[PDB]
């Protein structure tokens, strides 16, 4: 709660790179009907994604991120903070239109609780401590 | 448009007053039984 | 209350000029929730900010103001309220009383007027300076109506000490510890208070004694004023002489303070004064539910002390006004007869000034600095578009003139840029109605409007303009030293993309002929959180735009692309605002030594 | 941080044990020297 | 700074220490033995660079004082040492000079007062920080006497005759002027076993660089922390 | 499984371990209308 | 203590902190308060003189010139309180005859050990 | 209540109970009588206002087996007694 100044620096000095500004800015409305929310969702769907994420590739990652370099993972700060870089600067609410501003680094709060597998124990080691803390509770037919 | 700003200023400095005098006034009935209370007693008292 | 108290002895030291009476003032910290600020940063964390609070007056076509006041306080979170009333017991802090959920409270010094014309009215704004952010700073602006309320709670306060009392009696008897005399003498002191109250009745009688404010903060406000006690004390006549007729025809605390020196061994602020009664005055609003409890010293001849007869009641200053605006059935004093004015000018020396009609000032309206500035800054703004694009119209040349650092393979969309100069501008003019208001009304920008026109109209009795502390330090001789840049897109969009801006060095060399402008940078050893966007080189997707000012109002163009224009408005804000507009501008914002 | 309470009380559930208190309180401004040891007529050991 | 600021002195506590002088070398180990007053340079040590013992004191130990003593000094110096406090608007520091003069002891005081008697009267004013008289008591003494201290006291209650009195039209509470007035003080550390000592003026090389000193003889230590001061 | 019966002057358990007390991670399907009120009773002190 | 006996209304305050330590140890001193002892027998008159001179020396400048303000010879009192302040002044005389020159330290662990001494 | 309550956690085995109690502990000496303090001059049963005097420790009989302590027997040794027990008798579970 203290020395994250110093990791905030090195941040601001590294001069890293962002993309897609349009997901994280979250344009916001007030007395708006249905209507246009889904015109505004179609408008952005058909060109507002610059250039396609590579936060997708989740399905066979367990191995295919681990075996070779890693270095977005290596830049991983203390487990008190998120660590995701893209242009934000909004206010509460923010602005409707999102405009290409320079990239910036944002962090929010511990809320995060879904990175147990690389950081933490893996899936295996789950399954155990779950299967151990219960063993059964009113388990059911295979015809039910 | 700077009159809706100064009506909006006098309902935020009037509302305290308002209701400063709306909750002095809760009191007043009780005030007004307690002081009209000896009165029943003087009759009583001449009663008997 | 220990700050407070220490200061106290300024005012205390004050003999003459009455028109400034300090008082104890507890504000509640109910509305800090919706302030949206870290609470730790606000007692003691980091120490470097010096954060202060002044109090300030706010006439009506009168002139002149209040000359501040240097003041300040601290809070004290973990429920101030058990450690404000319990005296302080940190050594051997224990399961002592019970209470809820409390919160804190701070202390505020306000002025009072005392004299024999006292007075009372409605028509004054107490204005207070909060050292932090600008934008929703969540103050607020009472009249004087709520600060003297003419009330107090006297009888109210008597039985909150009683459950105390029985409370720590209690306590101490619950261990038995000590020696039975200590017993024997509580024992007697509690029979000394009635003969049929503890044989025949109860000694302590805890039933249901649970500390909370239920009957304490809802009735009490007006039951000793003298007409009150006038009529207590006919009724307690009337009773006495009906007891009289129908008997004629039928048909101390001396051993209790020095035990509690022996036992407790530590005195606080908060109990000298338990020993005599005290005043609450409440007055809450229906913004916030929490009560701004007001407390009065008792032992000396403050506002809403008894200790030597009927203190001030603020009295023989509406009757006469209510008889003048009944005589002619008409509200309004302005159309009332000669007969009422000269009455009203003789009993009210300070409602001369208004009859004269001197100052003119559109209707009373205290509130009037924040559109006064959003229409000024409407109009700067106005006028810099203006300027800007008439440059724009008559600017000569074309394309890029002097050398600018450009790469080579970035040079083919620099160009672009320049080239969307009338629909940069046609954005700029339509975004006038589309942007928010909020985000630059409380910019630097105005700021600087404001500190330049200081040193025009310097005072109607003149001033050196000699600020003690926390003023406009950044403008105090030229703005040609720190620069305010804002960043915007290019496009035929534009919108707020930075927060704060950020001065940028700017150097001429060529001395002469075709002027070269390159920016330079100044090594600071005093601040961290500094941007990288000032730092950006001109090229990367092109750059940004500026448009700085120096202290004469001259605009000189940095757009990239070859072009400059320059620009003065010094003499556009004088021909559409006159000088007439400026009055409660110079009423508030001047000070002399 | 505002925690001295909260770090006081987790403090006194984790030293309030049943066997023996050498040293525990350690207050500010405290030296806590150490106590008398035994003469020359002991052992050889090590710690970790 | 922060100690200085504080109003709190720290002289109250210093005691009289000796002087180190031994020359040895350890690993990561140095163990300096002190002397005191007594025959040091005669013992003959003979672990010095000479026979004898070296003693010498740095540029800052001496300061002029013919100006106010032009009367020829024709007896046994002392040596003194002499720290004054500053009392300003939120600004403090500190001097430590050494005194070396044959005046009295009792008169150092004095002539510290007269010698900074320019800053004297500034710091009276800036230390006043943290009205009617009664000139009818030459006129009440003997005639018209109330003195009723006893006798109206010890009878009534004196509860509700308490009415007049006197009030002398003002409130005051606390009257700091100890701790204001305390700028100058004065210590008998060190001496002379021979007067008439002459400075010379001159260069040593030692170390890895070369600074300027002052030779002196005739120079010992000792004595005892005893602080008298005279506050003006 | 957790202990229950102990805790501060405020919550003791609920707000301590239950995750998902807070009513904004909840599906988008209502049939009352004090959601608002339990949210500003519950999170009072948690910028309401 | 006087003043708390003869003012039959004492002040709550009659410690606050005053801890006396040694580079961060404890005293534990005045740790009882019901005890009684006959040497205070003496000092009552000790410390009335005290307050009784405090009072005449600081009377005594607003009864000769209040340069600050902007058959009864009244000498008898002024004689005494010379007279009373010259013989406390060689009573007040309690200057240090021995010296203390301890060699490294005996009681850094524990006190009552070999201590060295001279007669300076 | 005065304090924090005493004993009332049920999650404690065999370091959890010697740790942290220690007043529960001390009186707890021989399996024959336990013992238990109580506030003086307090009658079985007492008034309605409780009384003021210098607590006296009483005893408390031992005629069954309910002050014994939880902790200090695991259920293992019980489980062990009941599978001993239900080797001899009738046993039906599932119907039951």
């Amino acid at each position: 709660l203290l020395d994250v100044e110093a990791t905030l620096v090195a941040l601001r000095q590294q001069h890293l790179d962002r993309q897609c500004y349009f997901g994280v800015y979250v344009a916001e409305g007030t007395e708006d009907t249905l209507d246009v929310q889904m015109g505004r969702f179609m408008e952005t769907w058909a060109d507002m994604m610059p250039h396609h994420p590579h936060w997708v590739n989740e399905h066979l990652t367990i191995l295919q991120f681990i075996a070779p370099s890693n270095p977005r993972l290596r830049f991983e700060l203390n487990p008190a903070f998120d660590f995701f870089v893209a242009p934000g600067d909004v206010d509460l609410p923010g602005p409707q239109r999102p405009p290409e501003a320079m990239p910036t680094v944002n962090a929010t709060l511990r809320i995060i609780n879904g990175n147990i597998p690389v950081p933490l124990c893996p899936i295996s080691f789950r399954d155990c401590r779950g299967t151990q803390l219960g063993l059964g509770r009113h388990t059911m037919t295979p015809a039910t | 448009d700077l009159e809706k700003n100064t009506l909006t200023l006098k309902n935020a400095a009037a509302v305290a007053a308002l209701d400063n005098l709306r909750g002095e006034t809760i009191t007043l009935p009780t005030e007004i039984d307690r002081r009209l209370k000896p009165l029943e007693e003087q009759l009583t008292r001449m009663a008997k | 209350m220990e700050a407070h108290l220490a200061n106290e002895t300024k005012h205390a030291l004050w003999h003459n000029d009455h028109t400034k009476g300090l008082l104890h003032v507890v504000i509640p910290n109910a509305g800090l929730i919706a302030a949206g600020i870290d609470p730790a940063l606000l007692i003691l964390k980091k120490p470097g900010q010096r954060f202060k609070v002044e109090v300030q007056t706010r006439y009506h076509a009168t002139g002149q103001c209040e000359p501040w006041c240097q003041v300040f306080a601290a809070y004290i979170p973990d429920n101030a309220l058990t450690n404000l009333l319990i005296p302080k017991t940190e050594p051997f802090v224990s399961h002592v009383f019970s209470a809820t959920h409390n919160s804190g409270g701070l202390i505020l010094s306000l002025p009072v007027y005392l004299s024999p014309g006292l007075f009372f009215d409605a028509f004054n704004v107490v204005a207070i300076r909060i050292n932090t952010g600008n934008r929703k700073h969540r103050d607020i602006c009472i009249m004087y109506a709520e600060l003297i309320p003419n009330g107090t709670r006297y009888f109210a306060d008597g039985q909150r000490v009683l459950l105390l009392c029985k409370q720590l009696i209690a306590y101490i008897r619950c261990t038995p510890r000590l020696a039975s005399s200590i017993k024997i003498y509580a024992e007697h002191m509690v029979a000394a208070m009635g003969e049929s109250h503890t044989s025949n009745g109860d000694n302590i009688g805890p039933v249901s004694s649970i500390i909370d404010l239920d009957r304490q903060l809802t009735s009490g406000g007006i039951d000793d004023s003298p007409a009150e006690t006038r009529i207590q004390e006919n009724n307690r006549d009337v009773l006495e002489l009906i007891k009289r007729a129908v008997n004629i025809v039928n048909s101390l605390m001396e051993w209790f303070d020095i035990c509690y020196a022996q036992l407790v061994s530590g005195d606080t602020p908060a109990d000298f004064w338990k020993r005599r009664p005290l005043s609450i005055v409440p007055r809450h609003y229906a913004e916030s539910p929490s009560p701004l409890i007001v407390v009065s010293y008792n032992g000396s001849s403050a506002w809403g002390g008894r200790i030597t007869g009927s203190p001030i009641l603020y009295h023989s200053a509406q009757a006469i006004i209510d008889a003048a605006c009944i005589n002619a059935r008409v509200d309004n004093p302005q159309s009332l007869h000669v007969t009422a004015r000269q009455e009203l000018v003789a009993r009210l020396p300070f409602l001369a000034n208004v009859l004269n009609n001197q100052t003119p000032l559109p209707a009373f309206k205290p509130g009037a600095e924040m559109f006064l500035n959003q229409v000024f800054k409407q109009a700067c703004v106005t006028s810099l578009t203006q300027g800007l694009i008439t440059e724009l119209q008559t600017n000569p040349t074309l394309q890029q003139l002097m050398e600018y650092d450009i790469a080579d393979s970035s040079q083919t969309v620099i160009d672009e840029i320049v080239a969307r100069t009338p629909d940069l501008i046609q954005t700029i003019v339509s975004v006038l109605t589309e942007m928010s208001m909020d985000a630059f009304y409380n910019s630097s920008l105005m700021y600087a409007v404001l500190a330049y026109l200081s040193s025009v109209y310097t005072r109607p009795q003149g001033g050196g303009y000699i600020p003690y502390l926390h003023a406009s330090f950044p403008c105090w001789l030229g703005n040609r030293s720190i620069y305010l840049f804002d960043y915007y897109n290019s496009g035929g969009e534009i919108l707020k993309l930075s927060k704060v801006p950020v001065p940028v060095a700017l150097e001429k060399v060529g001395i002469g002929n075709s002027t070269q402008l390159r920016g330079k940078f100044i090594r600071s050893a005093d601040i961290v959180d500094i941007g990288i966007c000032s730092k950006y080189l001109p090229g990367q997707c092109y750059a940004y735009i500026c448009l700085g000012f120096n202290q004469q109002l001259q605009s000189i163009l940095v757009l990239p692309g070859g072009f400059a224009a320059c620009f003065c408005i010094t003499d556009t804000l004088q021909a559409a605002l006159p000088a007439s507009l400026i009055g409660p501008i110079l009423d508030r914002f001047c000070f002399s030594i | 941080m505002l925690h001295d309470n909260v770090t006081e009380s987790l403090r006194r559930i984790t030293a309030s044990g049943g066997r023996l208190n050498p040293t525990e309180p350690l207050p500010i401004f405290g030296g806590l020297r150490p106590a008398t040891s035994a003469g020359i007529a002991r052992g050889q050991a090590s710690v970790c | 700074r922060a100690m200085v600021q504080c109003h709190v002195f720290p002289h109250r506590f210093i005691s009289f220490f000796g002087s180190l002088l031994e020359y040895t070398i350890q690993d990561n180990l140095c163990n300096i033995t002190a002397v005191a007053k007594g025959p040091q340079e005669a013992a003959r040590t003979d672990k010095t660079s000479t026979r004898r013992v070296t003693a010498n004191i740095p540029a800052c130990v001496f300061w002029d004082v013919d100006k106010d003593l032009h009367l020829s000094a024709d007896g046994l110096k002392h040596v003194f040492l002499v720290f004054v406090y500053t009392q300003r608007r939120q600004r403090e520091g500190v001097r430590l000079h050494l005194a070396l003069s044959q005046l009295n002891e009792q008169c150092f005081g004095r002539g510290i007062g007269f010698l900074l008697g320019r800053i004297r009267a500034e710091n009276a004013a800036w230390g006043t920080e943290g009205t009617r008289a009664l000139p009818l008591v030459q006129l009440s003494n003997d005639p018209t006497s109330p003195r009723c201290s006893i006798g109206e006291i010890t009878g009534v209650n004196w509860n509700l005759a308490r009415q007049r009195l006197y009030q002398w039209t003002g409130d005051f509470r606390g009257l700091p002027t100890q701790l204001s007035c305390m700028y100058a003080a004065y210590t008998l550390i060190g001496t002379i076993p021979s007067e008439s000592v002459r400075y010379t003026r001159r260069m040593e090389r030692f170390g890895g660089y070369n600074v300027p000193t002052i030779w002196l003889e005739g120079v010992v230590w000792g004595g005892t922390n005893t602080w008298n001061e005279c506050y003006y | 499984f957790t202990i229950q019966g102990e805790g501060h002057n405020g919550e003791t358990s609920e707000a301590l371990n239950n995750i998902l007390t807070d009513d904004t991670f909840i599906a988008p399907i209502l049939w009352d209308c004090d959601a608002l009120i339990y949210r500003d009773e519950a999170a009072r002190d948690r910028l309401p | 203590r006087t003043a708390a006996g003869a003012q039959i209304l004492p002040h709550e305050v009659l410690r606050g902190a005053d801890v006396i330590c040694y580079n961060g140890r404890r005293y534990e001193l005045e740790t009882n308060l019901q005890h009684r002892d006959g040497s205070d027998a003496a000092i009552r008159t000790l410390v009335l003189n005290l307050m009784f001179s405090i009072n005449e020396g600081c009377l005594l400048l607003l009864a000769l010139i209040p340069t600050l303000l902007v058959r009864f010879p009244i000498y008898e009192t002024i004689s005494s309180w010379i007279s009373t302040s010259s013989r406390l002044g060689d009573t007040l005389g309690t200057r240090a005859i021995l010296r203390v020159c301890v060699f490294d330290g005996p009681s850094t662990v524990h006190p009552g050990d070999r201590t060295a001494v001279i007669q300076v």
